[PDB]
C-alpha cells in the first residue's frame, strides 16, 4: 500500500 | 444515456449539482462583505470545480491567489471538497477466501482516496487554462472538505472563519516559497524580564473545529508569556498572552503476557496541535515548538489526572473501576465509595499501570495540518523516506540555532513509526450535545462489556489484528460504534495512529531547553 | 491463531521526567 | 503581540468585540422610538465605553444627563456593565497550608470586582473628555450589569423599561443633588377620611426583575389606600391604591446547643424592596417607610404560614418533616395524612421552634437599589462607619418630624452588622421554568439528605465555617448546589447578607407610630 | 476543630409584637 | 477586606 499524496516540499 | 436521445421526450429531469452554486454564491456574498469592511484585500479568486463537466468524484471550490517571483508566476491553491448526500459513489469490492468457500465485501470510499494525484492534476490544468497562464507553477496549500449534513443558510460564520484561514494559508504557503526569516526561539527572549509559563487543564467537553466539527480533548496543555512587573498597571485587563495549545487523551493497551510488572500500558493520544488566535501567521518552525509542550505532560503525572473519579456524577462510560474485571479478583473495584480516595488510587496505579507513558499522534492527511501531518506521513515511510527526514532534521535546525546532531542521528534513527491502524473520523449526538465518535475507546468498551471478556477480546482484536484484512476490521469497528453509542453516528473521514521514537521527544526536548528555552510551572 | 495483545509497544517508552525550570 | 508585526500576513482575525456596537444601535433606535412617542425628553446622552481602547476587564454603556447648579456644571451616569461570554478573564490565584503541603486554588471573578474605584474614574475621564466639560463634576447613580445568555434581538421590551428606570435614576440623583422638599409621612393624611391598610400574601412562583432576573419571595407585604367611602361609585375600577412591596422568606439556623429552648431559630431573609409601579419617584426616605413594612410579617406570626404543608401536591423540596431527623426521635414526621392538621402543626412549631425570628438583608451593591446597598454596607462596618450612621439618622429624622434621639441613639448602638457570608446570585431552570439559585436552603439540603447527618453537617460549616477560608466555602457551595438542583445553574452575581439591630427594628416602627401613622389588617 | 452552629445569632431578638391599630 | 466603592452622598 503506503498511498501518498501531493507535497509542496517536494 | 442514448435512450434519452432515441426518444426525445419534452422537459428535462435531473442532471444537476445544486450543492455547488449556492455555495460559490454564498462565498461571493461573504468575500465582498469582507472586502467591504477593510478585513481583506481584492488579490484573490473564488473558482467553481464542477464535476459534471470535470467527469469526477466531487465538485470542489478553490481559492487561488497569484504572485511573481523573479519574472516566474507561481499559483496557491486551496481546494475544498464539497460531498453530497444526494448522490451514491460506486462502492469498492473485495474478496476474501475462507476454506472452501469465497464471498465478496462491499466497502465504503472516503474523502481521501477521492483526492488523488490525478484530480490534483486536473484541477492545476483547469486554474492554469482559467487563469490565462498555462505555464504557471502551481503549488498546493492543503485541502478541507466542507461536511456534510451542514446548511449553508445559516452557518455564515464557520464559512467565513474558514476562507480568512484559507487566504492566510495561501499567504504562508507563499511567503514560504518566496524565502523569509525562519522563526526561531532566539528572538522570544523580549529582553524586558519576562518569563514563560506553560498550565496544564482538564477537560470534559469536547473542543470545537473552525466548522464545528468536535474534537475530544481531556488534557490540555498551553504556553503563555508571564509580564507580572512591579507595578502592574492594567487590572484585571490582559494582552493576549498566549502562544500554543496541544490537545490531548489518554488510552490503555494490554500487552500480551499470560496469568511484578503492571498489565496495563498507558498510551497519550494527540489529537489536535494549534497556535493561539490572534497569531495569523502558520509556519513549519512553530509546529516543532507547539509539539515541544506534550512531553511536558508528565511532569507531575497529569496524565493521570482525568482518571480519578469525579465527585458527584458519574456518567459510567469513563469509568476506571472496569479495569479490575482481569485482575486477580474477577469482579470490578467500587469507586464512589466514603472509604474510596486517593490515598489507594495511587497503590491501584503503581500495582496495575505502568508509571511511564507512551506518545501517539492521530495523523490526518485532510484536517486542518494537513501540509505537516502529510509530511509526516512520508517521514513514516515510503518512496519518500529520506527526504522527509532531512526536510524535519533541517527544520529543527532553523529553529533555535543548529547544532541538533549533538542529540539524534536521523541516519540510523527512525523518527516516526507507523503501527498500521486506521481510525474512522465520526460524531454521535449525545442526548445533551453533539459529541466525538473518538469517546468510544478500550476503557469504554470494557465498562459497556462488563464480564464477558471474550466480545472485548474480539472487539480489541477488531483494532490491530495483523492477520486479519482490514476491510473485515473497518466493518467490525463500525458495528461496534452502532451497538454501544447509538443511532446518530455520522462519519467523516479517515486519519492514521503513529507512534513517535522515544528518543526522538527526548532529545528534541533536551536540544530546546538547552537553546536558551525556560519554562517554569508547578 | 487468536489476539492476545500488542507485543511491539513496549520497546518505544520514556526512560526520563519531563525537565522544567520550576 | 509583535508576531504578527514581524509576518504580516494578509488578512485579518478577531480582535473585537460584537456586543457592544449591536447594544449600542439598539439603544439608540429604541431612545428614538421612545422620544418620537411622546415619552422621554432630548436631554440625555448615550455612550459606549469600549475596553480595547480604554483597556479595561469588561466594556460599559453610561447614560449621562447634565444640567446646571450656580453656574456648575454637573453631570449624572448609570453606567450598564456589559459581561461576555466569549472572552474569559484571568483567575486569581491563592495558596492554603495543609501541615507539609501546599497548594493552589482557581478561584473566579465576579461583576462586583471589576467595578472598581480605577474604573469609575477612568469611565468619569473619559465622560468629562467626551462631553467637553473636563473640570465639570460627576456624581454615580447606581450601576446596573446587563446578564449574561440575554438576546437582545428579542428584548426589546426589558431594555426600554431599563433605559426608562435609568433616565429616572439619573433625575432622581439630579434632584436630590440640587435640593428638593424631603418626603414627609404628614403629607399622607389625605384629609379625605381614608386609612391606610397593610396586606400580606404567600406567593409560590418567583418574582421577576426588570431583565427577567428571578427573585425568591415566599411572603410579600403591601401598603395601599383604602378610599371606600358610601357611596363609592366606580364598581370593580380601582386607581392605583398601592403604595410599597417587599418581598420576604424564612430560613432555618440551629443553634450550637448539646443533646426547654426550641433547636431551630426561624431567620427572615429581606431580598427586595421596592415602591409601586405607578410612582416613578425614588427617594432615600421612601425606602425606609417601605422597609418599616417587614417588622409588620409578625403580627399573627404570618412568617409560618408557607411552613404548612399544601393540600394536593408536594415538591419535597420544602418540606417541613424533614426537621424531625435530628429530633428525639430518629425518624421524619410524616404529612401528608389524614391524622394531620393544624391541630399539631402548632404544637410541633411551639415545641421545636422559637416564637421570636430573625430579620435579615441580602445587601447586594450592583442591584437596582445599589446607592442604598453600598451605604448601608458602609454603615455596616468600615471606614465610614460615622458618616454612614450620621447619614441615615438624619434621613430618618428628616422622614417623619424629628426627635429620633427618644427612641434610638447612634452613638453607642450598632445599626447593621455583617455577619461574614457572601451569597452567589444565579438561577436554575426547573422543568418547568426558569427559578432562582437561593431556593436550596437549609431545610431543601436537609430534605435532600434524607437520614445522613455528617454530610449535611459538612454543607452547613461549608457557609459560615469562620475558621475556613472564603474561597473554599465558595468553591463547596458551588460543588452543592451542582450536586442538588441541577446542571442548569448560572450565576450572575454576588450578595452580603446582614443582620439587622433587634432595637433598631423596634425603635423605627414605634418611631413611625407615634409620628401619626395609622395602619390597620387582619 | 469542626462547625457546630451559629452562636451569635441569638443576641439579637425580638422582644415585641408588632403594633397595628387593626 | 472591607472593599468599599464610590458612594454619591460622600
Amino acid at each position: 500500500q503506503y498511498q501518498t499524496g501531493p507535497s509542496s516540499f517536494y | 444515456g442514448g435512450i434519452n436521445s432515441q426518444f426525445t421526450r419534452s422537459g428535462n429531469v435531473q442532471g444537476g449539482d445544486a450543492r455547488a452554486s449556492e455555495a460559490l454564491t454564498v462565498f461571493t456574498r461573504l468575500k465582498e462583505q469582507a472586502v467591504a469592511q477593510q478585513d481583506l484585500a481584492d488579490d484573490f479568486s473564488i473558482l467553481r470545480f464542477d464535476r459534471d463537466q470535470h467527469q469526477v468524484g466531487w465538485s470542489s471550490l478553490v481559492i487561488a491567489k497569484q504572485i511573481s517571483l523573479n519574472g516566474q508566476p507561481v499559483i496557491a491553491v486551496r481546494p475544498l471538497i464539497l460531498p453530497n448526500n444526494s448522490i451514491e459513489l460506486p462502492k469498492r469490492k473485495t474478496n476474501i477466501v475462507n476454506g472452501m468457500q469465497t464471498d465478496v465485501i462491499e466497502s465504503d470510499i472516503d474523502v481521501g482516496t477521492v483526492f488523488s494525484a490525478q484530480y490534483f492534476n486536473r484541477l492545476s490544468t483547469y486554474v492554469q487554462n482559467t487563469l490565462g497562464k498555462p505555464g504557471a507553477k502551481v503549488v498546493l496549500a492543503g485541502p478541507f472538505p466542507i461536511p456534510a449534513d451542514l446548511v449553508l443558510k445559516d452557518s455564515e460564520l464557520q464559512l467565513r472563519n474558514l476562507l480568512i484561514k484559507s487566504v492566510n494559508a495561501c499567504d504562508d504557503i507563499l511567503a514560504l516559497h518566496s524565502g523569509e526569516r525562519p522563526f526561531t526561539i532566539a528572538g522570544l527572549k523580549g529582553q524586558q524580564g519576562e518569563t514563560l509559563a506553560a498550565k496544564v487543564d482538564i477537560r470534559t467537553q469536547p473542543l470545537h473545529d473552525t466548522v464545528g466539527n468536535p474534537i475530544r480533548a481531556d488534557i490540555v496543555v498551553t504556553t503563555q508569556r508571564v509580564r507580572r512587573n512591579g507595578q502592574q498597571e492594567n487590572e484585571f485587563y490582559e494582552t493576549d498572552v498566549k502562544l500554543n495549545q496541544v490537545a490531548m487523551f489518554t488510552n490503555l493497551e494490554r500487552t500480551p503476557q499470560a496469568q511484578t510488572p503492571a498489565p496495563w500500558v498507558a498510551s497519550v493520544v494527540i489529537t489536535d496541535v494549534r497556535n493561539a488566535d490572534g497569531i495569523q501567521a502558520n509556519t513549519p518552525e512553530m509546529y516543532w515548538f507547539a509539539l515541544s509542550n506534550a512531553f511536558r505532560s508528565t511532569h507531575g503525572h497529569a496524565w493521570a489526572r482525568p482518571f480519578l473519579p469525579m465527585t458527584g456524577v458519574a456518567k459510567d462510560m469513563k469509568d476506571i473501576g472496569a479495569l479490575g474485571w482481569m485482575s486477580a479478583l474477577r469482579n470490578r473495584i467500587d469507586t464512589k465509595a466514603a472509604n474510596f480516595d486517593d490515598a489507594q488510587f495511587g497503590q491501584l496505579m503503581l500495582s496495575q499501570v505502568q508509571p511511564n507513558p507512551v506518545f501517539q499522534i492521530d495523523l490526518n492527511r485532510m484536517g486542518e495540518t494537513a501540509q505537516m501531518d502529510s509530511l509526516q506521513l512520508d517521514a513514516a515511510g515510503g518512496p519518500n523516506a529520506q527526504k522527509a527526514a532531512a526536510t524535519i532534521i533541517r527544520q529543527i535546525n532553523n529553529l533555535g540555532g543548529g547544532g541538533f546532531e549533538r542529540f539524534f542521528d536521523h541516519t540510523t534513527q527512525p523518527i516516526l513509526e507507523r503501527t498500521g491502524q486506521v481510525i474512522d473520523l465520526g460524531n454521535w449526538f449525545d442526548g445533551d450535545e453533539k459529541r466525538d465518535r473518538r469517546d468510544l475507546d478500550n476503557l469504554a468498551a470494557l465498562n459497556a462489556a462488563e464480564g464477558n471478556e471474550n466480545e472485548f477480546w474480539g472487539f480489541y482484536g477488531a483494532q490491530l489484528n495483523p492477520n486479519l484484512h482490514p476491510d473485515l476490521r473497518n466493518r467490525q469497528s463500525r458495528n461496534y460504534d452502532r451497538q454501544y453509542l447509538g443511532s446518530t453516528v455520522t462519519y467523516t473521514g479517515k486519519a492514521e495512529r503513529c507512534t513517535y521514537n522515544a528518543k526522538f521527544i527526548e532529545a528534541l526536548d533536551r536540544y530546546l531547553a538547552e537553546a536558551g528555552l525556560q519554562i517554569t510551572m508547578d | 491463531q487468536r489476539f492476545m495483545g500488542n507485543s511491539v509497544i513496549g520497546n518505544n517508552m520514556v526512560s526520563g521526567q519531563a525537565q522544567v525550570h520550576s
